[PDB]
């Protein structure tokens, strides 16, 4: 039973690391969008 | 009746404003009032030297 | 191909560095408000400085009519170039201890330590990166490996990074596990700040793990004042929306707040010798019709004969 | 009549777009004294 | 283990330091980094006696 | 008694005050206990005319017990007539009036409604002579059916016996209902005035077994100070001393007792209209704090106090 | 008795009288030995508007 | 058994009586030794 | 055998504490309290 | 109301024959009753 | 030795505890006296270069 | 070593003071109850005193004494009294064997230890053991009435310790602890007293304020106006509460000792002692109590004779 | 009122004697100790004057 | 007739100076009391013999708190009163018909006591002395007398004795016949005037026998003995040694009690006295102290009185 | 009978003047044989004050 | 029974009167006594 | 052993002839003092 | 119950202790404030 | 015993004839020691005048 | 124990030497300490005898 909560927290951490790592793409993506228009 | 009612209402409204008004306004008041009075004091100052 | 492009245009993007996550709201919650400084009942404060370019001064403080402050306490804190360390001695013997460590101007590491005398000893340990354009923090409070080779404890890490010079986005995530026998849980909060073109005003957003949001402005009229509003809120959610301005001036600090609760408050330091400083705080709750009511003072003397006479004049 | 969460919510929300239409306000620049 | 009384009697020995020494470690490194380095009784009184 | 009333004029003795005059610099004018209160409150009063004078006053109160929330008072007094009426919030009523049939000879009548607590009435007369003073006031007359009397009865005298000296009496008759017969309680009151008017002794033995024992004293123009002692099988008792600082633009109050507590009462005028005021109280044998602070705007009706109110 | 019944209905009438009507006499008496005779805003409102 | 009260306040109302007629007289013995110094 | 904290012990308390405000204030230090100004 | 002197009668009468006599053994009145040689 | 030991301690407690309540009371008897004191200097000062100025 | 070199740099500190030796506790009240009052020499009926002196070097005399009509005095008794430098020992017989006995023994002229012993024939005997040091800005003593241990090894008695210490050269602040266990079955009780004293600087007057363990209070004034005459005033208090007031004066000569004193329960006394002779010396003691309306009366006298022959051509000149 | 006057006279009288009995018990051995201290002193000098 | 007048008899003493030697001159009954008292008498004048004497005493059962007593006394009439708290009336006077006959009137009043008054006629001659005095004379209704008659007699049958009778007739309220008592007196003087016996057989068969003897002119002596089926007697020896300073008495008893009792004038004005009794069998003392002032009235016996 | 009615009475009306009137009767006789013949103070107070 | 008292009382003072006539004539007797030896 | 009224009469009377032998005996002269 | 009576007296007796250990410590900072006038 | 049955016979009696010849002597001994001091000043005063 | 009884005893001997020698050790101590030491009548006699 503990250990669909570990994986459930494990998901979550990973989906942080995840998110956070999309955080440092977004600079490019903005100015990219940017310069489309 | 409704008019009791009402001036009851206002007299409580009135007294809460007023209480809120003085507090907030009677240090700030004395504060600004400090400071015109250090500026008033700093232009004599000037005026003196000059 | 992204990642050469990628560097040369974030070198010509010519991004900013953000303050840090607790310097998120600085600008509402620790200047304009009075929630940090506000107290109740009477209290005095005594620091002299002995020397100025290692910045050490001793500071006593005499409490009464209160539950948060205490009796008395004495702190000292020594301040050189790069690190920054402050002792807290207590009546009843509660020390609080903070050590900061510049191992750069971006890069330091910080200690903080907390020993109640009947309360379990609560330390952290802090390690604060400021990049060009990210600002990264991790710490840990309370660190406990058990006998598996787990970790036991609470760890937050947050990141905080600037897509334009306007905006600044970020995350916090906290992993707490309490005792081994049960799994920590993992929570994940967003940072969202936003300064304007002319730094006038400042928006602040974020929404923590526990469903709450926090949302402020901070605003600034002219040279010598300053308003800022803040909104909090958390089934069972209920918030708070706070109104309030700081008039400062060379002689004296005034503070207003009106919150939604149907509370009031103010708080006003007056300057009126170079050496002592009164200050006032005042609560008025509306719905309860009652008054909480602090006065305090602060002395601020010198050490040495040279601070004596640079401190008058 | 509501008396929900909701109704909080929408309450505390309603208090910061008013403070936030008066802080920007002129009305703002007008509870500054001058000096 | 050992290991484990180890770490915890030099945790209890940096626990026993952390709180008897913390703050007059504080004190004696402002001390060593004054020009005047004054007495121990300067050091607490809160007059300005010099 | 033409040749006894020359006799006492070969006395040349002079007027004592009241018995509400008795420590009126001890408790009064050194002491706060009339002065000190808690939680904030803020006066506004205006002045209408000064040759009558004549002044209405709101005052706002909060968190206290003892002072209303708001209360409406205003005050007229020409030559020789005081008129006082308070409105409370709830509606509490407070009216005295004095009238002076004399400069000596006064008459003067207190009422008071509480709405939901009997209304308290006190007539008084008040006669000085050249060198005694005596009064007798009723607290709420009130004749039975048998034609006798019902209510409090408080006749005193004080009599001068030389000019330096003045020894008196009270005397309190006490009827509730009739069922039972009123009882009677006399007190003493013994009063040294110095030779140079610098210290003042003043001692009585109230008849509820309870002494008051009080000095003033006053060491130059600006500066006073003032002890007493109060006490009462059940005996117990308190010693207060205190000083006054008065100066132009401040009056300090400083207060020690026996009681473990210090009290402190600083009335700062900053401008010619406003005033702020401070009372602080500690109690070092249970270690809590009465912080109560609190302004006084006075400003006029007319234009004419206006300017000379500024100058 | 009828005395009796007689002072019980004109003390309370005092009474009635006292309570209601004591401090608007005394504000009375202010207004008619004032030289100015303001109207009844200004004699109640703490304001300087004269 | 009231009777006796109420002669026993009416015992302490005349002895005021009679302390305050002392206390009207004294002082113009005193003067007389006042004079006699 | 004091056996009580008696009242008058506190009695004699407030006595002496009021001969030591007496002789407080009638001496040259409450003239030195006052300040020269 | 009427309460018992008891305690405060004695020990306020004491008190005034001590400053009485306190106040006649300081006076020169003592000194005048002690004869010169 | 413990037990004047304790007493030691004890002499140290009751030392600290009575200069706790000496200093609070000697502040609170003290600092709006001071402030009052020193307004006065101040304003006699002010009248003095006011009557100095004039003449 | 070094905390002796401390406690030597105290000691100079301590006489950068120069302060002054305050009395005992029982000379507390030394110059009101004893020189200025009678109640230690009152007594009632006739009394005759014969006492001899052998020498003086030693100084040391026998005294007989008779009396009758009185309940504190016995019919007879002879005290013997023995003085050197540094010993002091006086021994009392009395009818129907009532032994009194106290030395004095000086160790030094500050440090004495005394003994005192009382076996009455019939009574339990008493006996207390103290021991007296005044230093030179204190005084304490340390008595003990009655001395045993029981079989746990516990106090049971009476220890009576007091201090007193001059803050400056005018007062003298000091306190007395009785702590008293009868049997062992009950705890012991503990009793703490106060004690002030205020000399003047002219030494003119002396205060004298004590507050005793049972609530009682003995406040004091005593005034010399002349090499001759002196005065003195005291005021003694005790659900029991009462207290008396009293005014003495004593005026002493070289040929008499008069003794006059006022009570406040309506009581008044006189004690005059002429001496009339080298040798023989009368004394009166009368007493009237108004509020009661009686009088005690005592007469008496005093011999004094010498043992030898050189104190009888010193006695007369 | 006759009767208020001699109780004034009983006390009075009664008043009169206790003062009286009161100033001969501390006056009269007083009196005799200060008149043979002065025939002493009056002796002293008679002694001084016919030896000088 | 004649030859009465051959034998050259001399006048005795009255019944009343038969025993003023001893009991009145050396013993102290008279003179004891108990506890303080004051004497305050000053003299107005001294041909009529006049003064006023005030007395203080407290401690006492005899004696009162304050008793004021004046006497007047000329040539021939004297006249004592003596008034005292509670009112407790004493008034003597004795008139002179002449040097020999006299007429004395005492009267006592109590005040809540029957009053007691007595009448008595003394007649001396030149070789007798009779005296009848009456106390409390009333008569009935049936003409008869009814209180206390005492008639004496005395008679000197030669130049050293004196021999007499006294009669004394008591009849309480007239129901029950009155008593008559006889009682013998005797007296011997000696020739040189040295030594005095007296004695007297009671009519209650008591006997009182005494002697008085004068060893030099500062100092004498006397002993008494007095007795009264239940029968008891004291004897009672003493003294009287008299200076210009003071006067001493000393008494010892076979009661088992001595006794003391000093007059010591040391001022013209002021004298102190003292008396002092111990009971032995019982083991007490009864002490009493006092005072005299004489001081005069006018000018003229102030500078007599000192000097 | 009558006659002793009257004998009474008059041993009434002569105990009551011997009662109160001797002493007085007395000090009336003596303040006559005096050639000073002093006041009523003098005659009753102990003093030598003539 | 009360007469037989009164007549003893008499006979009592008749035997005194009798025994103070002889006593009266006694110095006579007593001379002419002395005048026989 | 009598314990009369015939016993204290016979005391007296012995009491009372020692009185009278001792005052008339030259030793009460010698009691008297010379000046 | 008597062991809080024990505990009463033993705390009279400290207190007694401490009161004259305050009146030994007293006289020196007496006189230090002397010095300081 | 007897025999200190005996010794408290004779002090008893020793003490009853030690305060009866005490009493009967001291007063009588401060007379006839007044009264040579008496004699002897008398003498003193009559052989100065001669 | 033992021990008490041995302290009963020699507290009661002391008691006993106390009582009846206590005051003959004092007269002891002073013939011993006198230059002329008289005899044992001369010592207890209240007279001048020497
Ligand atoms: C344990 C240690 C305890 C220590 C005890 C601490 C006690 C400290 C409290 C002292 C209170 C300050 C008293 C005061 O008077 O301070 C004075 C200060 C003004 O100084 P100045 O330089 O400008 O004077 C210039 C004057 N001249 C222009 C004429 C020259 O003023 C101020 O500090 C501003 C104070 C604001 C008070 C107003 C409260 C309003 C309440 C509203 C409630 C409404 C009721 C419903
Ligand atoms: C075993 C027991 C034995 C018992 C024996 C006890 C003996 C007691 C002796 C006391 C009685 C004798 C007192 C006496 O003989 O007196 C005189 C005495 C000596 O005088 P002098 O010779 O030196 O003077 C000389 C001046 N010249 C030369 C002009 C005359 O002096 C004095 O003792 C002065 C003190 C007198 C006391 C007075 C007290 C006041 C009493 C009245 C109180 C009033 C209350 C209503």
């Amino acid at each position: 039973e503990k250990r669909a909560h570990q994986e459930q927290t494990e998901k979550t951490l990973k989906q942080a690391a995840y998110v956070a790592a999309f955080l440092w793409v977004s600079p490019m993506i903005w100015h990219l969008v940017k310069k489309q228009w | 009746s409704f008019v009791r009612n009402a001036f009851t209402k206002s007299g409580n409204l009135a007294w809460t404003l007023t209480t809120t008004a003085l507090l907030l306004g009677v240090p700030l008041s004395l504060s600004i009032l400090a400071e015109q009075q250090l500026i008033e004091m700093e232009k004599t100052f000037d005026l003196q030297s000059d | 191909d992204t990642y050469k492009q990628l560097h040369s245009h974030r070198q010509s993007l010519e991004l900013v560095n953000p303050g840090t996550v607790e310097n998120l709201n600085k600008e509402v919650s620790r200047d304009v408000f009075l929630s940090q400084y506000f107290f109740t009942g009477l209290r005095a404060d005594l620091n002299k400085a002995f020397s100025m370019n290692p910045a050490f001064q001793t500071s006593h403080t005499f409490s009464i009519g209160s539950q948060a402050l205490p009796k008395y306490a004495f702190s000292a804190l020594f301040a050189n170039d790069n690190l920054f360390a402050q002792g807290n001695i207590d009546n009843d013997l509660s020390v609080s201890g903070r050590l900061n460590y510049g191992w750069d101007k971006k890069n330091i590491s910080k200690v903080n330590l907390q020993i109640s005398d009947g309360q379990p000893t609560m330390c952290q340990l802090e390690q604060d990166y400021q990049a060009s354009d990210f600002s990264v923090n991790v710490k840990t409070l309370n660190p406990s490996f058990s006998e598996k080779g787990e970790f036991t404890g609470v760890a937050v890490a947050s990141f905080l990074q600037s897509v334009t010079p306007q905006l600044a986005l970020g995350l916090e995530t906290l992993y707490s596990r309490t005792d081994g026998s049960a799994p920590g849980d993992a929570g994940v909060s967003y940072l969202t700040r936003y300064v304007s073109k002319k730094q006038d005003w400042i928006f602040s957003g974020q929404l923590q793990a526990n469903g709450a949001l926090i949302a402020s402005l901070w605003r600034k009229v002219a040279q010598n004042v300053e308003a800022g509003i803040e909104t909090t809120l958390q089934p069972t959610v209920e918030g708070s929306t706070t109104i309030g301005a700081k008039y400062e001036y060379r002689q004296s600090v005034y503070r207003g707040t009106l919150d939604s609760n149907g509370k009031v408050a103010c708080f006003l330091e007056r300057k009126v010798l170079p050496t002592l400083s009164v200050l006032f705080c005042g609560e008025i709750d509306h719905f309860k019709n009652d008054t909480k009511i602090g006065c305090g003072l602060q002395f601020e003397t010198a050490g040495n004969q040279e601070l004596l006479m640079l401190q008058q004049g | 009549f509501k008396e929900s969460p909701l109704y909080t919510i929408a309450l505390n929300g309603a208090f910061f777009v008013a403070g936030v239409a008066f802080i920007q306000s002129p009305l703002m620049d007008m509870l500054a004294p001058q000096l | 283990d050992e290991s484990k009384e180890r770490i915890s009697k030099i945790l209890t020995l940096t626990h026993n330091v952390a709180h008897y020494g913390w703050i007059p470690f504080v004190l004696y490194l402002g001390w060593a980094h004054t020009s005047n380095r004054p007495n121990f009784l300067n050091l607490l009184s809160p007059l300005p006696s010099v």
